[PDB]
């Protein structure tokens, strides 16, 4: 189970930040779940293997490259030389993301999302997961700091004794 | 047969030249060389030298998770540097816990002190239990500190 939270700016309302979380079992090829929330209401949708394969075939290009672009777009993996635009319509509950390129837009993906019946649970779960992430990473950082300090001390002592060994 | 003479004393340069005269000699074995060195030190009273004072003592360490098993090396600890320094100062580091072992070094791990004590009791000859701090505190003094304070 892997999850990734990202911040995006919808073109419909380019003044507030919307947060999209992608959750996939093992790898993005099998499928994933997209949950997009703005702090008040959340929309949840699912993409399975069949739709990704169908879109790749319609994309007229290899599956691997399609999944790479999907990961680069949704999973915040965008580099310097790439711009993506996300469009969301609430009346129809239709999402779709494209790649702007010198006044040339590619329709990379088009998903359908269904409004959840309880946004509080999902928002609480998101913030809870992130808090657990920080709590667990802090322990790793402090343990690594301790180990590095110990190693530095031991290295200094061994070199100091090596000086005397050589001198004798 | 070499440059050294009988009726005239020798100097540093003369001995260096005589030594350079010899070609090589590798007909001995570690045990014979160690015994010869110890005999020479005892005969000529050279035990006061800063080094070679650990020669007469065989040292074993708790660097194996299980005693008398070479497949569980604990490399990556201060015990390695302690063992190596001891060997540098003339100590005979033994990797097998034989009956002739006279010194054993134990670190912060006291879990297997009971096993060491039982083995010492079983053996006809008893080896004093020592800690890694004793050698660290003795090296700066360049002398064998009493083991009563570090048993």
């Amino acid at each position: 189970m892997e999850r990734k939270i990202s911040r995006i700016h919808l073109v419909s309302e380019p003044s507030i930040t919307h947060f999209l979380q992608v959750s996939w079992e093992k790898t993005l090829e099998s499928g994933f779940v997209i949950t997009l929330t703005d702090g008040h209401s959340a929309w949840t949708g699912t993409v399975s293997e069949s739709e990704i394969s169908q879109e790749a075939d319609d994309m007229a290009m290899e599956k691997g490259k399609y999944v790479g672009e999907l990961r680069k777009a949704l999973l915040s993996g965008a580099g310097p030389a790439d711009v993506y635009t996300f469009n969301f319509s609430k009346e129809s509950c239709y999402f779709f993301f494209e790649k702007n390129l010198k006044d040339v837009s590619f329709r990379l993906g088009s998903f359908n999302l269904e409004k959840v019946e309880n946004p509080a649970e999902v928002i609480r779960e998101l913030i809870c997961y992130c808090l657990d992430t920080i709590a667990e990473n802090q322990a790793k950082n402090e343990h690594l700091q301790k180990e590095n300090e110990r190693l530095l001390r031991d290295w200094n002592d061994v070199q100091g004794r090596f000086e005397k060994c050589v001198s004798a | 047969c070499y440059g050294d003479s009988y009726f005239i004393d020798t100097d540093l340069n003369q001995l260096k030249e005589v030594f350079s005269g010899i070609k090589n000699s590798n007909e001995q074995t570690p045990e014979e060389m160690a015994s010869l060195i110890a005999d020479l030190e005892y005969r000529y009273s050279w035990d006061c030298s800063p080094l070679s004072m650990f020669r007469r003592h065989t040292v074993y360490l708790d660097s194996y998770a299980v005693i008398n098993d070479l497949s569980t090396k604990n490399e990556g600890t201060r015990l390695a540097i302690k063992a190596l320094e001891l060997r540098f100062h003339g100590a005979k580091v033994v990797s097998c816990l034989a009956e002739g072992v006279s010194h054993v070094i134990i670190g912060e791990d006291h879990s297997r002190v009971a096993d060491f004590k039982a083995f010492r009791r079983t053996f006809k000859r008893k080896f004093k239990i020592l800690k890694e701090s004793w050698v660290t505190d003795s090296i700066d003094k360049c002398e064998l500190q009493e083991e009563n304070q570090y048993l």
